[PDB]
């Protein structure tokens, strides 16, 4: 007892038991995954809906933080929120600053030594959200970077944060990113976002699917679903 | 039970007890239900009082000129998030000279909420928001929670015993949409009546009413112009 | 600022059915020289609204890059709301005298039309903070010369339709060509409709030399 | 296991509001009721010594000239308010030039009825009990640590609160006189209290619009006494 | 004080006098005008000199942190909103007659102005300090569009030879460089 | 310790034993997938995978149903993996 409460304080192990806590709270909340193609990336998020509760286009966890960089959040909500003002105000600063938009690698630092700086005080406690981060500039290619509460950032081709997590990143090997164009990319998220999270679990659910890249011309926007619907034409035809 | 201690402390599970008790004191509160048309948004409070001499605590307290809250749980940071509220309001009526969207307003209630959620020696709100107002896209519902979890719906009600108002929702949300405000006032307050034991009125002294609408101000009505809305409604069964 | 270091010129705009046309000129000027023969003193504010200026053009760099990002703070809430050029006039007027009242002014003569809700929409900020609304706004000399024209003519027929209005800037500017010592031979016209915000390019006027030949 | 200051219950609210509570019921009681024509109020001074001079103890100061107090509990926490909450109404008649109605009075105590915290110690041990007559008429207020500000048509307070209250409904009706409801007061004073009563032990406060400035003078009291 | 900054195909050409005038004594001839503040960007500073040194010195701070950081090769543009940044917002002291210029991998040749208010300007050709308003006029006219670097440093040089000519302010010898991908060549020519 | 790469496909073999498969396989799919685990744990995913082939009323399964019992099953162990630290 007495190691695992404060964040500043060692375990004699060697770890630090609220990172480890932080890290399997936001393995409680639902998954979100996503992946980028040769021009362009493309998000998903499968929502809850038990029978009545929300109007549709409630606390959608795809946000928008620049003109060409967005979220995917998973977790606690609010933090991410939080998280989502912050690095909104870091592109303002350095969009205010330099002039010219802020690059993806940048913003991953500035805003992971954030979530870095709260886990080192018993003032605060780590955060509890993890987040994707998509983008496009001619100059730079589709990068897409992915926060733990650690503060670990990095780089993936494709990434799944949730309970479903490791049953719903499986399948994204057997895609290839180099060769495919993102409009075939949502329909090939939307297969297995409607494959994981059986129906057992819960009843229902809604799909939120964000696609920023080349053809969307560096502005970041959510799909209007409705529009080509191609995630459910394939994926009641995708049980047999 | 030494991690149930602050906010700060994560438990082995994965959930922070400080959260969980302020959602417990959302539920001591009274009964509260709010639910939109179309065209408008009616939210329905049920009073409570110490005793018999002392008068009904009041729940619905006007904000601005089109938007409205209900409150449910602790009362001076009613008055506190209320303060911020109006500040919040006609600073960017001072600035902007233009009323202010409902849903640019609640992320400054989950921002402003946030922080006290997080850092060392702060408790949550114990709060019970049901948001209602006019943008120019018509009447939006919002809820409140003191984890800053703010939920766009198209009728909730929290309170005690509140959950039983949402088990009458759900078979007319079908029906919650067309009609205009006469028979919807009367279809808000019989959730209020599902949230009652069923031997007690369901009086006049208690029960207040709030609409927000297009040529229609937000108004408080109290028992008397309540008195022409409680009239004519069917006898509890059975 | 309390002396405006490289300065522009006059500004006009004017109501007509269905949009407001903006039009000034291209010229930045330092004391007598004609310094900056190429800058742009108009903003395509983002789909519905639009700037000019005149005076001092770094305080009005100042303005385009606060503007330029505010508009994106509410393009990337994304509830559907934009704001609507009253609302930015009144912002862009609070701004102005919040900085007045310490003694430390942006040197500007600024003018905002726009196009919502089917009503054009033609504003006017000055440095000491007078706002007010009209259907037609001139800065600077352009209050003293061209401003009679457009009294001139919407006291006769106050309603305008897009190629008498375009017309009348042209003969504005032809004006304000001869009789200001600061105003350059290239100007371009910028007008908002239904369509959306459009800037034409550097156009030019044709003069009339016929009284140099009367000694 | 003294944990947060700020930490709320399993139930749950504030710990240290609940403990607050408690503290209102080991002070003196006190009686409130609101007349059509006044507020009458009653308290009791709860002598502990002939050592002590009986009149430099206050339990009723009045505010403004128009609106009258009754404290509880710890007297010292209640001085605090006090003082306070007449420059509060000062502010109010100098920006406003007109009487602060009795009503803003207690959100403008209660608005830091809680302001404990380390950053940004301990709540207020105190229930009030405001009186007062505005435009609205003759209004009888009553706050309590929690903030939580309510009208109270007559209202009892500590230690006799239960058995006041519960016998004091029997006694009360909507068309209630000034001079039947100050006789009405002793009677559950006499039953309440423990010293003998007389003219040293208890004192009584009315604030009318008709009936003013009427204050609180001795020898009033030993003829209202005396009708018993 | 005056300074040259002309662009062309593969790259921009500068140049500069030398000669620094403190009242109506002349305490240095040659001095370096023409400043790097990265491989690839110059500026080269007119009015105060003390001004401009500590404005020069603080953007190759902010710049080059900011250049590691990305472990990239930095804008002309990321150079130029610093000195509209720090000249704007300190406006009312400092004197900054600062021209940046420099080729660029993502861009080409890329010449802003900076004069004393603090805006900032793109340019093809560039020209500042008190000596350059009597060479005006011969820069309107024997400029031509697509110039090549053998033209683009034969006209700089009689460009600042009018001016080191004609004011008296202006003199020395003229400092000149030429900028492109394959790498920064600073002379010294004289007439 | 823990085994290797290409190492895997030995100790492989000696775990096939009598459980058998489809003709056309590659194991590697099946073992990376548990990583630290006891020899019979291991065992007992070639069972677990055996066991849905019931299910599924065929001799043979093809290998994108064993991933899934493969990788469900594995994660469930390591959260029970606790306290593998001993002292020296």
């Amino acid at each position: 007892t007495g190691y695992d409460l404060s964040a500043s304080t060692f375990s004699p192990d060697g770890r630090v038991f609220q990172v480890e806590y932080a890290m399997k709270a936001v393995e409680n909340s639902s998954t979100a995954i996503g992946i980028r193609c040769k021009d362009g990336v493309v998000f998903g998020v499968e929502k809850l809906v038990l029978s009545k509760l929300y109007e549709e286009g409630s606390n959608k966890r795809l946000f928008n933080v620049d003109r060409h960089v967005g979220m995917a959040v998973a977790g606690l909500l609010a933090d991410a929120r939080s998280l989502a003002d912050i690095a909104r105000e870091e592109a303002s600063n350095f969009r205010s600053n330099f002039g010219y938009n802020i690059p993806l690698k940048h913003l991953a630092d500035r805003v992971a030594m954030y979530v870095h700086a709260y886990t080192l005080y018993s003032a605060v406690r780590p955060f509890g959200c993890s987040f994707m981060l998509g983008s496009y500039s001619v100059n730079d290619g589709a990068q897409l970077y992915m926060i733990d509460p650690s503060g670990v950032s990095y780089g993936y081709w494709g990434c799944a944060i949730g309970k479903a997590r490791q049953a719903a990143k499986t399948e994204i090997e057997k895609l290839q990113m180099k060769e495919m164009t993102c409009r075939d990319i949502v329909k090939e998220v939307a297969k297995i976002i409607y494959i994981v999270h059986d129906e057992v679990k819960d009843k229902a659910f809604e799909l939120e699917l964000s696609w920023v890249g080349e053809l969307t011309n560096g502005r970041h926007e959510i799909v209007p679903k409705d529009i080509r619907e191609e995630a459910e034409k394939y994926a009641k035809e995708s049980l047999k | 039970n030494q991690y149930d201690n602050d906010v700060t402390v994560w438990s082995p599970q994965g959930r922070i007890h400080q959260i969980e008790y302020a959602m417990e004191a959302v539920k001591q509160g009274s009964a509260t239900v709010g639910l939109k048309s179309k065209t408008h948004a009616v939210l329905v409070a049920l009073k409570r009082a110490q005793s018999e001499l002392a008068a009904h605590q009041k729940k619905i307290l006007h904000v601005d000129n089109h938007i409205g809250i209900s409150i449910a749980g602790l009362t001076a940071d009613a008055r506190l998030l209320c303060n911020f509220m109006r500040q919040e309001c006609l600073d960017s009526r001072f600035v902007f000279d233009r009323p202010l969207p409902v849903s640019r307003l609640v992320s400054l209630i989950g921002s402003k909420t946030q922080i006290p959620t997080q850092r060392y020696g702060r408790r949550p709100y114990g709060v019970g928001l049901l948001i209602a107002g006019y943008d120019d896209m018509g009447p939006h519902i919002f809820q409140t929670c003191p984890s800053a979890n703010y939920f766009d719906c198209r009728a909730m009600s929290i309170g005690a015993r509140s959950q039983s108002a949402r088990t009458y929702l759900e078979r007319h949300m079908s029906e919650f949409m067309e009609c205009n405000l006469n028979e919807l006032v009367k279809h808000g307050l019989r959730a209020l009546r599902e949230t009652l034991p069923a031997e007690q009125d369901l009086t006049t002294k208690n029960v207040s009413i709030g609409i927000v609408g297009k040529d229609l101000e937000f108004t408080i009505y109290d028992d008397d112009d309540v008195s022409p809305f409680l009239e004519g409604l069917e006898e509890r069964p059975q | 600022t309390q002396n405006p270091m490289v300065t522009g010129t006059s500004v006009l705009g004017v109501k007509f059915e269905g949009g407001v046309v903006i039009a000034a000129d291209m010229l930045g000027s330092y004391g007598s020289l004609a310094r900056f023969r190429n800058i742009s003193r108009i903003m395509r504010v983002n789909n519905s609204t639009m700037l000019g200026a005149s005076g001092d053009y770094a305080d009005f760099q100042y303005l385009k890059q606060v503007l330029g990002q505010m508009v994106i703070d509410e393009e990337l809430l994304g509830d559907g709301h934009s704001y609507s050029p009253r609302a930015i006039h009144s912002w862009l007027t609070r701004a102005m005298y919040s900085r007045r009242s310490k003694m430390n002014p942006l040197w500007n003569t600024m003018v905002i039309g726009g196009y919502a809700d089917g009503e054009s929409f033609l504003g006017y900020v000055d440095m000491l903070g007078v706002a007010y609304e009209a259907p037609s706004l001139a800065t600077g000399y352009g209050a003293y010369l061209a401003q009679p024209l457009l009294r001139e003519v919407l006291e006769k027929q106050p309603v305008l339709s897009q190629t008498e209005a375009r017309d009348l800037v042209e003969r504005c500017m032809r004006v304000l060509y001869y009789r200001d010592a600061r105003s350059y031979n290239r100007f371009q016209i910028a007008t908002v409709t239904e369509k959306g915000v459009e800037i034409e390019g550097p156009l030019s006027t044709e003069t009339n030399w016929d009284i140099a030949h009367m000694i | 296991y003294d944990r947060g200051v700020n930490t709320f219950s399993p139930e749950g609210r504030l710990f240290q509001v609940e403990y607050a509570i408690e503290a209102i019921k080991l002070g003196s009681t006190a009686i409130g009721i609101q007349t059509s024509e006044g507020v009458c109020l009653a308290v009791e001074k709860r002598i502990t010594s002939p050592l002590m001079e009986p009149s430099s103890i206050e339990k009723i100061v009045e505010i403004d000239a128009h609106i009258g107090c009754a404290m509880s509990g710890l007297i010292a926490d209640a001085k605090t308010l006090i003082d306070k909450a007449r420059v509060e109404t000062q502010n109010h008649w100098f920006t406003y030039n007109e009487t602060m109605t009795v009503e803003s009075v207690t959100q403008a105590v209660s608005n830091l009825a809680l302001q404990f915290g380390e950053e940004d110690s301990r709540p207020f041990g105190v229930a009030l009990l405001f009186g007062g007559v505005d435009e609205k008429g003759p209004q009888l207020f009553h706050m309590d640590p929690s903030g939580t500000f309510v009208q109270c048509d007559a209202r009892a307070i500590g230690s006799a609160s239960e058995g006041a209250q519960s016998s004091l409904q029997e006694v009360y009706h909507k068309s209630m006189t000034l001079k039947e409801a100050i006789k009405s007061s002793l009677i559950i004073l006499k039953q309440v209290m423990e010293e003998k009563l007389n003219a040293t032990n208890i004192e009584l406060a009315t604030v009318q619009p008709g009936q003013n400035f009427h204050m609180f003078t001795k020898e009033e009291l030993e003829e209202v006494i005396k009708d018993i | 004080t005056t300074i040259m900054a002309v662009q062309f195909d593969g790259g921009v050409v500068l140049g500069a006098d030398s000669r620094t005038t403190t009242g109506s004594y002349i305490a240095n001839r040659v001095t370096d005008k023409l400043t790097p503040i990265h491989d690839r960007i110059f500026c080269c500073r007119s009015g105060s000199a003390a001004d401009t040194q500590a404005v020069a010195d603080a953007v190759t701070y902010q710049l080059g942190f900011h250049s590691i950081e990305l472990n990239e090769p930095p804008l002309v543009h990321t150079a130029a909103s610093l000195f509209k940044e720090m000249c704007y917002r300190y406006r009312e002291d400092l004197m900054a007659g600062i021209i940046i210029a420099g080729w660029d991998p993502q861009e080409g040749g890329q010449v802003y102005s900076v004069p004393m208010g603090g805006m900032m300007v793109r340019q093809s050709f560039a020209i500042g300090g008190s000596g350059s308003s009597y060479i005006y006029g011969y820069v309107d006219a024997t400029y031509r569009e697509g110039m090549t670097k053998e033209e683009c440093l034969q006209f700089t040089a009689n460009a600042l030879a009018l001016a080191m000519e004609r004011d008296g302010s202006s003199g020395g010898v003229i400092r000149l460089a030429a900028i492109a991908e394959s790498g920064v060549e600073r002379q010294v020519l004289l007439g | 310790d823990l085994p290797n790469e290409q190492a895997r496909l030995d100790i492989l073999k000696i775990h096939a034993g009598p459980i058998t498969k489809h003709g056309e396989i590659d194991y590697e799919a099946i073992v990376k997938l548990s990583d630290g685990f006891n020899g019979a744990d291991l065992r007992n995913v070639c069972t677990e995978a055996g066991m849905f082939a019931i299910r599924a009323d065929h001799d043979f399964v093809v290998q994108e149903d064993f991933m899934k019992a493969v990788r469900k099953v594995a994660d469930s162990k390591k959260l029970e993996s606790k306290l593998d630290y001993k002292p020296v």
